[PDB]
């Protein structure tokens, strides 16, 4: 997170850490959407261009963490993966379209003051809240510039209009993704960076006080560059797929 | 999923965020 | 009753307190009241909570009552019809958490200038919404998402210049749409989707016929028999169909469905953008 | 070359002198040799100094060579891998001052009975250490202090009865620990510290389940998914997790993590003794 | 030093003498660990029970000495103190835990054949050498029994196992301290005594030939009594503190 | 600190101690 700040304890109890077992390292961020299912970005697990293809046995998920490097005993929970489900139409060859993946845990996790699931957007929340100008929240242990935070970071960013997103990059933007961030003229900075990918973009509902995950940190040219915006996987539009694999494999 | 998005250390005890207030203020601007 | 006329129409107990120069809800009304008429009175303000003692109340008329403030507390568990038309309301009352069973809502001829985010939240049973005769210039995105069962929607005679692209999403049962006599310049691509709409009123608008009106032109040709012209005092179904009524610049010599569109690029189609994703 | 096969794999120049009944280092080898295989020969003794003429030597295999003495003089500035496995070494060669860039050291299946004080001194880049199949009964304190970057450590199949309490100090990157099939009676309090250990092999030991095994029991319950059972011919990560493998008296009917510990005093905790002092 | 012998010239060039200015007297021993920093015991400067609290102006340090009482001109060096830093958690009320203090000199000292700094233990040296059975060296001008040497004394003592130390006293032993000395059955004597406190406990490294200071003479019940051992401040465990005050105040 | 613990009258001239030899002999016992 570029230009963010230290997250408070428990302010993002759905935050998950995708951790590589050997050698030990932070791969990506992710989120808790149920007691047995975790949501993250597809390019975090599969990406042929870089010869990247992590399977269940290469990883472990760490829930309820705050410190980036310590083994927060009795607070964080480590879980193994039973199965990874990558979107069949994930487009890594052209524009990271449908950059999403589901991970089922070997055993359910117990919730606490540091571990609690986030909400998935519904028709009402999605149509009502995903509008330009409104702002969400991005969290993660990624780099502070394009070096590493000792603790979970947080930054609030405003959603940007399709046009401005479209003409900010030469890549083919799709409807399965939106962009967020301030404009050069708005005089404020902030963005996700190496390591936040896969993390959630949440919004707090003014109607029922609940937090919803509108997006997944997907990609972006550089980190916090003027005239540039971060792109996130549109979770709502891919909800039909999410629900499908959870009803059939959960 | 029945208790989704309700943080035990915040919402669940009428306590606010250092910055959540900023998100709600954008619903009017 | 001493002040209002109490009648028994079928299984209904219809209490009529119309035109009685009332400034408040009459005390001690029939406990079994199912239909209440308070039309044509001077109740500058009204509080729905005052009706809770009448647990069988199914229909409430508060039209023509000089209303400028409607207090919304408590709940009327079975109120299905609410008429707030012909009043002086400047903001839309949030009824979702007080009227769970509302199926017909009329707030026509008031003074609304905008609708709030989440305005219809909780009105899951709504089937009819009339907002005719107000001063609406735009509509918020997600307005009708909480009212999936809408069959009739009237935004006629307002000051609308544009409509949100997804205004109609989820309305698989909409059969009557009234948008006549607004200040509509154009219709956003895919506005109607793949939904069959038997009745549409779009005349009386300053349609700006340029390359952005082509989607609307295609729609008009394909659904010519579903376009009607409003005529007071007669059923919608009896009204006359006429796609020619939707004219450019509001001049009957240039119907939108006949707009050539010379020079305009390729219309072909890229795909009516859906709500979710299919491959 | 006349005696060994010289190949070019990518940017590497791999010289292979395997099984050629050699009793000494073949003269005049490619000056640009980066990988050298002398496996399966009869070199009862070898002197690293003889390889100095090959300044690009990055990998050296001397396994299965009947080695009983390894002379360590001079320096091989970039040797990163050394395989001395399957030989007859009775004492550990002190490699620190001769191989500064060593990252992988294999001395498995030899005849070591103990490790010297300062044994790994100077091996600052070491990431992998295999000592499987020897006759080690104990380990000296401070063994791994000079190898902070250790990621893989194998002491499997030795005759270890106890381990030093601080054996693992400073190993912030250790991800694989193999201690299976030794003669381990117990684990000292705080042995694992607050370090996350993805892979641990502890089966095949005569664990003595008494009040001194409680720390180990707590650790096993908290890290059940990190405990595996060895299976030849398959990646560690593919092996199967099973905390039940760590059994009392080596009897699968009494897993240590299920050891009741009836009568045992209070476990609570006093504090995992750290290296330094914090208040 | 009880049962010691006369130190040779220059065999302990890091030995320092904490000297009271008025009235003139030997207070404690200490050591040179740099050209501007001296290490000693906390109870040598501060000890409420005895109404003891020496400040910078009550003392002077004497480096490179051999004779206990003479003014060894052109050989020893006298330095003043700029600042005294006593460990914030020094426990004089219960067991002299963290019995350590740092003293910064007003001006650096020049090294010679009699003045040279000792080494502080590192992770490797500490873990490798601080084991029972191994022996270090204690020096000082303290009493010869529980009377005074005319010259610097020296004695080599073996480190003792935690248990034996623990059950040799009723005081609460801590990890910030170790004990040394022979057992009744070993048939050899030696210990520190009144006046050696604050002095160093050194060990010569078999790996690089350098001398390291593992401990500081702290306390002990009597001097050289059977079944009794001397206790020393564990310097390595307190090295994190030492380095902290030297980087910030040096 | 770069030349720490190396006595000028001993180590620095290959000369030993009257008793240092005793310390080294304990590293084996
Ligand atoms: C990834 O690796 C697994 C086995 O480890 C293999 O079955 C799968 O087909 C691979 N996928 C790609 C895209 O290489
Ligand atoms: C010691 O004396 C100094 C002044 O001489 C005083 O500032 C300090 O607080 C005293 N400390 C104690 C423990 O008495
Ligand atoms: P993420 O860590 O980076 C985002 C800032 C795009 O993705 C890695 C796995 C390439
Ligand atoms: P030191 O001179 O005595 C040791 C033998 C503990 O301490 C004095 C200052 C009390």
């Amino acid at each position: 997170i570029v230009e963010g700040s230290d997250a408070e304890i428990g302010m993002s109890p759905w935050q998950v850490m995708l951790f590589r077992k050997s050698p030990q390292e932070l791969l990506c961020g992710a989120s808790l959407i149920s007691d047995r299912w975790v949501l993250t970005a597809a390019h975090c697990l599969l990406y042929p261009p870089w010869d990247k293809n992590f399977t269940e046995n290469d990883l472990l998920v760490r829930i309820g963490k705050h410190s980036r490097t310590r083994y927060e005993r009795n607070i964080e929970k480590i879980s193994m993966l039973e199965k990874i489900y990558i979107h069949p139409r994930y487009n890594w060859r052209e524009n990271l379209d449908r950059d999403i993946a589901l991970m089922k845990l070997k055993k359910p996790v117990a919730f606490s003051d540091y571990i609690h699931p986030v909400c998935l957007p519904d028709r009402e929340t999605a149509a009502s809240l995903l509008q330009a100008g409104y702002k969400g929240r991005v969290t993660g242990w990624g780099n502070l510039k394009e070096g590493q935070p000792s603790v979970l970071q947080v930054v609030n960013l405003p959603i940007v209009e399709r046009p401005v997103c479209k003409d900010s990059t030469r890549i083919r933007i799709t409807d399965n993704m939106f962009c967020a961030g301030y404009k050069p003229d708005e005089g404020k900075r902030g963005d996700a960076c190496e390591g936040d990918s896969g993390g959630p973009f949440v919004m707090k509902s003014p109607f029922n006080n609940r937090w919803y995950q509108m997006g997944i940190v997907s990609w972006g040219e550089g980190c916090d560059r003027d005239g540039k915006y971060g792109f996130y996987t549109h979770v709502f539009r891919l909800k039909k797929w999410i629900q499908k694999v959870i009803d059939q494999f959960g | 999923e029945a208790d989704c998005g309700l943080r035990p250390l915040f919402e669940k005890k009428s306590l606010e965020d250092k910055t959540e207030r900023e998100l709600l203020e954008s619903y009017i601007d | 009753h001493p002040i209002c006329e109490v009648s028994k129409v079928a299984s209904h107990l219809e209490v009529n307190c119309d035109k009685r120069d009332l400034t408040a809800l009459p005390p001690d009304l029939p406990k079994d009241t199912t239909i209440l008429h308070l039309s044509e009175n001077l109740l500058y303000t009204f509080s729905l909570a005052t009706l809770m003692p009448y647990t069988r109340l199914t229909q409430l008329n508060l039209d023509r009552c000089e209303l400028t403030k409607l207090q919304v507390d408590g709940t009327l568990p079975v109120l299905g019809t609410l008429d707030l038309s012909h009043n002086q309301l400047q903001s839309l009352p949030l009824l979702g958490q007080t009227l769970p069973a509302l199926t017909v809502l009329d707030v026509s001829f008031n003074r609304l200038t905008s609708l709030p985010l989440g305005a219809l939240r909780g009105l899951g049973e709504l089937q009819e919404l009339y907002l005719k005769g107000n001063e609406l210039k735009t509509l918020p995105p997600g307005l009708l998402t909480p009212t999936p069962k809408l069959e009739k929607l009237s935004l006629a005679n307002n000051n609308l210049t544009e409509l949100p692209a997804g205004l109609l999403n989820g309305l698989e049962n909409l059969d009557t749409l009234l948008l006549q006599e607004n200040s509509l310049y154009t219709i956003p691509k895919g506005f109607f989707g793949s939904h069959l709409l038997p009745f549409a009123f779009l005349h009386g608008n300053p349609w700006l016929c340029n390359c952005e009106i082509l989607y609307f032109r295609r729609w008009l040709q394909d659904n010519a028999e579903n376009v009607y012209v409003w005529k007071q005092g007669v059923d919608v179904k009896a009204m006359t169909s006429n796609v020619a009524s939707v004219q450019c610049d509001n001049s009957d010599k240039f119907p939108v469905y006949k707009y050539p569109g010379k020079g305009c690029p390729t219309l072909g189609d890229e795909g009516d953008t859906d709500l979710y994703d299919y491959y």
